[PDB]
C-alpha cells in the first residue's frame, strides 16, 4: 500500500515561497529517491527534480534552476518543495516515485498541492442577474437566462439555480482569474415558463461567509 | 532537452472502437518511455513503462508500442471510463519531459450552439462596471470561433472566455464569452454583436443588441 501524501492547497503572495510537503508511506522512505513535477493549465506537466533521502541530494531540471531547490527529511518520511520566487508559479505540483527499480516512470504520485499566487484579500463576489433584453421571453420557445459572478477571492464559490431544484439545462463555468475570480452560469427554459415561474440563481461563498440569491426579472 | 511531441491535442473515438494516440520523441530514447493517463483533478496513472510495458493492474485493453523515435498508445476497445488525458514522457535522459496530452472524446452527431447575448445589468453599471455576456451552449464539435464586435469593429481587448470539458450525458461542448469594459467606454458605443463561426452553419451564428434599443 504505497502511498504519498500531498499538502493542503495554500495561497501566496506575488513575493514570497512556499514549502510543500509530501509524507511517504508504506515502503523504506530512503530505498527511493522522491521526485516532484509541476503542471500548468497552458503549459501541460513539467518535471522538476529529484531527491534521495538515503543522501545523494539532488539533481534539478534546468528551467527550475533556483526557484526550486528541493529538501528532504527521515524519521518521518516527508519530502519538501521550497519554491522560491513565486509569480508565475501557479499551478498544482505532484509528489512521484518510481515503481520498479530499473525505469524512471513514475507509478507513485501524491494527490496534487494548487499553489494560487496573489496579491488580493478575501473578496465577496458582485453577482448580477442575466436577462433577455426587454424581458420579453426570447423569440422562441426556449428562453436562456444567466448570472454573472465577478470580483471574488478566493476560490471557489458554489452557484445553483432555484435552490437545486432547477438542474437541467444548466451550464456553469470555470472560474477565470483576473484579480477577482469571475464565473458565469446560464440556465434554459421553456419560454411560457418565465418570468411566470421565477428563477433565481444562488451563489455561496465560503471564504466570505457570503451569499446572494439574485432573482433574474424582465429588464429594459 | 528532449522534445516529446503528439500532434493531436484531441481524438475523437467513441465507446466499443479501437483508437491510438502518438507520440514523437525529438531524438532516439530508445525504449525509455512511459504512458500515463489522467483524467480532471487527479493525479496521473502510470499506464506504460519502458515503451510497450503494461503496469500492473491495467487492463488488457491498454497497449503501447514503438521503440526509437516514434511512439503510440492504442486502446483495442474504447470504454466510457476511458475518455481522458493520455501523456507521453521520456526518461531516457534528463531533463525528463512530457508530451503535451491527447485528450479522447466522444465522437457525436454535429450540434449547432444556442447562442445567447446579454447586456449589462443595472445592478453592475451603478458600480461603474459593464460586462456583456453571450453564451454558446451544446455544440459539437468543440471546434468554434467566437468574435466580438462594436459598432463593426472587432473587439479582442477586454475578452474573457470559459468552457466546459465535453458533456458526459450529450457528448456536447458549451462556452461563455464575456466582454468586460468601464461603464464609461460601455457607454460611447452603441452596438454590441457576439459572432460565433462553427462548421454547423455557413453564416456565423450573430447575437446582438443595441444600448438603450429594445
Amino acid at each position: 500500500a504505497v502511498h504519498l501524501q500531498g499538502t493542503e492547497l495554500v495561497k501566496p503572495g506575488a513575493s514570497a515561497g512556499v514549502k510543500l510537503s509530501c509524507k511517504a508511506s508504506g515502503y523504506t522512505f530512503t530505498n527511493y529517491d522522491m521526485n516532484w513535477v509541476r503542471q500548468r493549465p497552458e503549459q501541460g506537466l513539467e518535471w522538476i527534480g529529484w531527491i534521495f533521502p538515503g543522501d545523494g541530494s539532488t539533481r534539478y531540471n534546468e528551467k527550475f534552476k533556483g526557484k526550486a531547490t528541493l529538501t528532504t527529511d527521515k524519521s518521518s518520511s516527508t519530502a519538501y518543495q521550497l519554491n522560491r520566487l513565486t509569480s508565475e508559479d501557479s499551478a498544482v505540483y505532484f509528489c512521484a516515485r518510481r515503481g520498479f527499480h530499473g525505469s524512471y516512470s513514475f507509478a507513485y504520485w501524491g494527490q496534487g498541492t494548487l499553489v494560487t499566487v496573489s496579491g488580493a484579500k478575501t473578496t465577496a463576489p458582485s453577482v448580477y442577474p442575466l436577462a433577455p433584453a426587454a424581458g420579453a421571453a426570447g423569440a422562441g420557445s426556449s428562453v436562456t437566462l444567466g448570472c454573472l459572478v465577478k470580483g471574488y477571492f478566493p476560490e471557489p464559490v458554489t452557484l445553483t439555480w432555484n435552490s437545486g431544484s432547477l438542474s437541467s439545462g444548466v451550464h456553469t463555468f470555470p472560474a477565470v482569474l483576473a484579480d477577482l475570480y469571475t464565473l458565469s452560469s446560464s440556465v434554459t427554459v421553456t419560454s411560457s415558463t418565465w418570468p411566470a415561474e421565477s428563477i433565481t440563481c444562488n451563489v455561496a461563498h465560503p471564504a466570505s461567509s457570503t451569499k446572494v440569491d439574485k432573482k433574474i426579472e424582465p429588464r429594459g | 532537452d528532449i522534445v516529446m511531441t503528439q500532434s493531436h491535442k484531441f481524438m475523437s473515438t467513441s465507446v466499443g472502437d479501437r483508437v491510438s494516440i502518438t507520440c514523437k520523441a525529438s531524438q532516439d530514447v530508445n525504449t525509455a518511455l512511459a504512458w500515463y493517463q489522467q483524467i480532471p483533478g487527479q493525479s496521473p496513472k502510470l499506464l506504460i513503462y519502458s515503451a510497450s510495458n503494461r503496469y500492473t493492474g491495467v487492463p488488457d485493453r491498454f497497449t503501447a508500442s514503438g521503440s526509437g523515435t516514434d511512439f503510440t498508445f492504442t486502446i483495442s476497445s474504447v470504454q466510457a471510463e476511458d475518455l481522458a488525458l493520455y501523456y507521453c514522457q521520456q526518461h531516457y535522459t534528463t531533463p525528463w519531459t512530457f508530451g503535451g496530452g491527447t485528450k479522447l472524446e466522444i465522437k457525436r452527431a454535429d450540434a449547432a450552439p444556442t447562442v445567447s447575448i446579454f447586456p449589462p445589468s443595472s445592478e453592475q453599471l451603478t458600480s461603474g462596471g459593464a460586462s456583456v455576456v453571450c453564451f454558446l451552449n451544446n455544440f459539437y464539435p468543440k471546434d468554434i470561433n467566437v468574435k466580438w464586435a462594436i459598432d463593426g469593429a472587432e473587439r479582442a481587448g477586454g475578452v474573457l472566455n470559459s468552457f466546459t470539458g465535453q458533456d458526459s450525458k450529450d457528448s456536447t461542448y458549451s462556452m461563455s464569452s464575456t466582454l468586460t469594459l468601464t461603464k464609461d467606454e460601455y457607454e460611447r458605443h452603441a452596438s454590441y454583436t457576439c459572432e460565433a463561426t462553427h462548421k454547423t452553419s455557413t453564416a456565423p451564428i450573430v447575437k446582438s443588441f443595441n444600448r438603450g434599443a429594445a
